[PDB]
RNA sequence: GAACGAGGUAGAUGAAGAGGUCUGGAAAGGCCCGCCAUAGGAGGUAACAGCCCUGUAGUCAAAACUUCGUUCGA
RNA sequence: GACCGAUAGUGAACCAGUACCGUGAGGGAAAGGUGAAAAGCACCCCGGAAGGGGAGUGAAAGAGAUCCUGAAACCGUGUGCCUACAAGUAGUCAGAGCCCGUUAACGGGUGAUGGCGUGCCUUUUGUAGAAUGAACCGGCGAGUUACGAUCUCGUGCAAGGUU
RNA sequence: AACAGUGGUAGGAGAGCGUUCUAAGGGCUGUGAAGCCAGACCGGAAGGACUGGUGGAGCGCUUAGAAGUGAGAAUGCCGGUA
């Protein structure tokens, strides 16, 4: 928890210490599995209806006498094995969505955070400061970090200002302090952290 | 972690019970409910006390005694759980709530004599056990009841 | 749509590529557009009412206007499109160029 | 029983590459290079397009009807 | 949209609540796909036409009006080996002869002749069974979901846990 | 390494194979994917490759997830042909 400053121009400057109690953690690898399974589950709005045999518009009479026929004794046109439809035990509107220990969530979120920090791909840049909307400031200011692949960053008062020249380039996302997860964290392999948005993380935890 | 070297916790993962498609797997034909069965039929169970006409075992049995409104149910705490507290301390239930020994008031605390206690409180509880109350006098506190 | 009838225009896909032209058709109900020198397709043709022929013809077919932009009139390359007003009309205006049409 | 702000109903404006080269019937594709991005939504474009077109982010627009907030007792 | 993709999904992607059936209440279908653009076949020959052969368009005509792909049942044409003194759940294991030459390996096709041998499925104490079901090919077609309970396993905390 | 065992109906237990979509990583594809057709290849099996022909735009692998997930029979339904 030791980690380097740097700032918007990539010069650095004395390290920050961190709160080991959420970044020197031990990450639970399997807390973190289900952590992610948790809202990647969660997420999806799982709408799909098929009709099932009662409510295909039809059905009502038996096609034909019980016996005295030479054809197979049935129901009605709609019924399973029929071609007219009617599906068995199809899907059905339902959420896929539940709830974890607050412990839980917490160890779970510290437990990425750390894994970060241990793998030495968190950057602290303090006050991200920034006057224009425009994309390309911002790109240069990821290109002096040499940040080539997907980023999360989190500045929690500059939001505002830098959500919009952020949020096109090119699939890197913009979070607000309280915005953290598992997902939003792992899936991008570099997190941008400014130091208020560190200390503010660090009382919520 | 990275997402694409997920791993659950192993033995925490079990495939489903496929029943009734083909034979390598068992449960067959049949799909492990036997032949011709009324059990081996769709809806085919039956009530879970049922016992074939026989008369089932409850229905056998007589029936006891009622039961009351009134019921002062108390949330028992013992004396081994008082040593948490420190020294000279008042203990009473509200504080009893925050601390979290009891999660529900309930019609009152009482104080039940089993453990070992060595410390000087003043202890308000709504009603005491014969042994408690003396144990807590020999500890040095004073049982007075709400 | 950008391209207009009885404009000079330059044609950006097709096994015609970059070759000028100029336009007489247009199709806004499909968005297929006229050049002259492209889609040379070789008709067959049996004899229409009186005309005493029978013979192969070689005529325009319609492009997709999607494959067609216009010129700078100022530098001649080939150029994208904006719109302006110019005294109450509205007018055409090629980007990277001030004048219009 | 007025004039006032915001919408709704038609719409307007809207950045950046026919970049070179290879194959191919046809480049939106491969190789090497640029640019925009408050716009990398979507669709079409002779194959898979942020930079080809319609459009998109933002910014505007109403002659006529129409829905919301300010005036006229003990 | 960790919903379907033309037996699905609305009955109905297509002039469908239509054709059709019924006196009537009512029941109730099938049927999507040329190509990028019709550039959809000028002209010639057989033919009454249909339909063909050329020629031409197009990246493809084997792409020509069910017109992208075009499986199987089914129907044909050539063929390498075998077959008119032999009865065969039709195979397998031996096996001469003839033919061919492979994802190269103690190869491929056919097989005169010998040994053994009564299909599959269900249901039954028992089935080759003269007990039942399948004319054949293709598609579709059956133990799930919700809410609780319980048990094993895995987790975070633990005399606390938990919204 | 030694020793022992390895018929099996109803059943119980465990190992897996394949299919459709979804995420992460990788990349295959008009220098021809999917699908289909034919091979004398590989694995203990479910199965999987490789080489040709057709076909003319999409698709495997890796780890995990969720299932309308696997047909030979139901005098099954529909379509086609004996």
């Amino acid at each position: 928890p030791k980690v380097a400053l740097y700032n918007q121009n990539g010069s650095t400057a004395g390290d920050i210490e961190l709160n080991a109690s959420v970044f020197g953690i031990e990450p639970n690898e399997s807390v973190v599995f289900d952590a992610i399974l948790m809202q990647r589950a969660s997420l999806r709005q799982g709408t799909h209806k098929v009709k099932n045999r009662s409510e295909v518009r039809g059905g009502g009479r038996k096609p034909w006498r019980q016996k005295g026929t030479g054809r197979a004794r049935q129901g009605s046109i709609r019924s399973p094995q029929w071609r007219g439809g009617g599906v068995v035990f199809g899907p059905t509107p339902r959420s896929y969505s539940y709830k974890l220990p607050k412990k839980v969530r917490r160890l779970a979120i510290k437990s990425v955070l750390s894994s970060k920090v241990i793998d030495n791909n968190i950057i602290v840049l303090e006050d991200l400061t920034l006057d224009t909307a425009k994309t390309k400031e911002m790109a240069a200011i990821l290109k002096g970090l040499s940040v080539e692949k997907k980023a999360l960053i989190v500045t929690a008062d500059a939001n505002e200002a830098v959500a919009l020249s952020a949020r096109n380039i090119p699939g890197v996302t913009v979070v607000e302090a309280n915005g953290i997860n598992v997902l939003d964290v792992v899936n991008h392999e570099k997190l941008l952290i400014t130091k208020a948005a560190v200390e503010k993380v660090e009382e919520v935890l | 972690m990275k997402l694409h070297e997920l791993k659950p916790s192993e033995g925490s993962r079990k495939t489903r019970n496929r029943v009734g498609r083909g034979i390598g797997s068992g449960n067959g034909k049949t799909a492990g409910k036997g032949h011709k069965g009324q059990n081996a039929r769709s809806g085919g169970g039956v009530r879970p006390g049922f016992e074939g006409g026989q008369m089932p075992l409850f229905q056998r049995l007589p029936k006891r005694g009622f039961t009351n409104i009134n019921r002062k149910e108390y949330a028992v705490v013992n004396l081994d759980k008082l040593n948490g507290f420190a020294e000279g301390t008042e203990v009473t239930p509200e504080l009893l709530l925050e601390t979290g020994v009891i999660s529900k008031l309930n019609a009152g605390v009482k104080i039940l004599g089993n453990g070992k206690l060595e410390k000087k409180l003043t202890v308000k509880a709504n009603k005491f056990s014969a042994s408690a109350k003396e144990a807590v006098e020999a500890a040095g506190g004073t049982a007075e009841v709400i | 749509m950008h391209v207009k009838k009885g404009d000079k225009v330059m044609v950006i896909s097709g096994k015609d590529k970059g070759k000028q032209g100029t336009i007489l058709a247009a199709f806004p109900k499909k968005d297929r557009v006229l050049v002259e020198g492209v889609n040379m397709v070789k008709k067959h043709s049996k004899p229409t009412q009186a005309n005493p022929q029978g013979g192969i013809s070689n005529q325009e077919a319609p492009i997709h206007v999607s494959n067609v932009m216009p010129l700078d009139p100022k530098t001649g390359e080939v150029t994208r499109v904006g719109y302006k007003v110019e005294d109450g009309k509205k007018v055409r205006v090629a980007k990277k160029s001030g004048q219009v049409l």
